[PDB]
């Protein structure tokens, strides 16, 4: 195992002056990650993986076997947002969030929508099976419940169906942030889910903060996404790129928020939407808080800019 | 010979035992939203359309790694 290092996307996204205050280890909190399994015994990451599910094909299982990372995406995606602080390998954005794995991408990489909206619907539901046990709304942020308070997809497609939207919805209903990845055609607007007003389109930066050539314009919010090194299978690390990448960032970003506005007020802060410029929701914070590169204001390149933890944190808590 | 789809249905007129009958079986039957994914043949998917608890069928679409 190599010694640790900190990887240039997250000093880029300000996480490492964070952890002071939260590393995301707040009990409440879970960020469920939507892509091809994970290496769930990787030395960098096993104490966070809290839940490791599939849902290939339709069937629901947690047979550890089943929901381990063929391809190897999901790995590095996982490590972005939640590798552990520690003498090895690598650091993510939220080092002590837990993590539910969540298999709905095959050894191909490729997935079918059905079983990413069951996907959707487990982040909900929990290991319990049950979104709302105690039947007050509250599902994201209750203690009571086992829902994620974040999903992230970095994953799309280009077919808008109605039945994977109403689970979008019933997710942003339960509280939950959504977050995915914009596409790498460089296309001019994010594909699906990225593309709903419920989730946030994150495109990717290069560590000249140039945007990537490959980034999906129109995006919500950007991140680093070029020569992204992170945990790997098995018990590896590599270097990719990809929106793939961006995207955990920020959901790293949201974990550290909504962990910080929890430990302090015994609350989460409600979702929000695409044109919030306020501090009293977690778009909104990401929003007023992102560096603002390229032209000023929101861009069809860097959307409103690129995540900055510590302001983010520094926004929800003042 | 089959083909995954999902279907968007109504409730008040639908049971998971009506699908049978149209050559298909259940997959998955959401919990969140008034749907299930079925396997039915692909010469049957006009004849789901036509039925009162079908509100939509929808092909079941692919996603890709980013
Ligand atoms: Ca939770
Ligand atoms: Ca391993
Ligand atoms: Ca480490
Ligand atoms: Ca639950
Ligand atoms: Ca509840
Ligand atoms: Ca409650
Ligand atoms: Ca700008
Ligand atoms: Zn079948």
């Amino acid at each position: 195992q190599p010694a640790q290092t900190i990887p240039w996307g997250i000093e880029r996204v300000k996480a490492p002056s964070v952890w002071s205050i939260t590393d995301g280890s707040v009990s409440v909190i879970q960020v469920a990650v939507l892509d091809t399994g994970v290496d769930y015994d990787h030395p960098d990451l096993a104490a966070n993986i809290a839940w490791c599910v599939s849902t290939l094909r339709g069937k629901v299982s947690t047979k550890l076997r089943d929901c381990a990372d063929q391809n190897g995406h999901g790995t590095h995606v996982i490590g972005t947002i939640a590798a552990l602080n520690n003498d090895i390998g690598v650091v993510g954005v939220a080092p002590g969030v837990q993590i539910y794995s969540v298999r709905v991408l095959d050894a191909r990489g490729s997935g079918s929508y059905s079983d990413i909206a069951i996907g959707i619907e487990q982040a909900i539901l929990g290991p319990d099976g049950v979104a709302d046990k105690d039947g007050d709304g509250i599902i994201a942020g209750d203690p009571d419940d086992d829902a994620a308070e974040v999903i992230s997809m970095s994953l799309g497609g280009p077919a808008d169906d109605s039945y994977l939207y109403d689970m979008i919805i019933q997710a942003y209903n339960a509280g939950i942030v959504i977050v995915a990845a914009s596409g790498n055609e460089g296309a001019p607007s994010p594909s699906y889910p990225a593309a709903y007003p419920e989730v946030i389109a994150v495109g990717a930066i290069d560590s000249n903060d140039n945007i990537a050539s490959f980034s999906n314009r129109q995006p919500e919010v950007s991140a680093p996404g070029v020569d992204i090194l992170s945990t790997y299978p098995d018990d590896s690390y590599e270097t990719l790129m990809g929106t793939a990448m961006a995207t955990p960032h920020v959901s790293g970003v949201v974990a550290l928020i909504q962990a910080a506005y929890y430990q302090k007020y015994g609350k989460i802060l409600p979702v929000g939407t695409f044109d919030d410029i306020s501090k009293n929701t977690v778009r909104g914070i990401l929003h007023i808080t992102a560096d603002d590169l390229g032209p000023t204001g929101w861009d069809a390149d860097y959307g409103y800019g690129v995540v900055r933890a510590a302001l983010a944190v520094q926004a929800a808590l003042g | 010979n089959t083909i995954r789809v999902i279907v968007s249905v109504d409730k008040a007129k639908f049971n998971p035992h009506e699908v049978l009958g149209i050559g298909g079986h259940i997959v998955y039957q959401f919990k969140l939203i008034p749907a299930v994914v079925v396997d039915v043949p692909a010469n049957a998917v006009g004849k789901l359309k036509k039925m009162p608890w079908v509100e939509k069928v929808e092909f079941d679409h692919q996603a890709v790694l980013l």
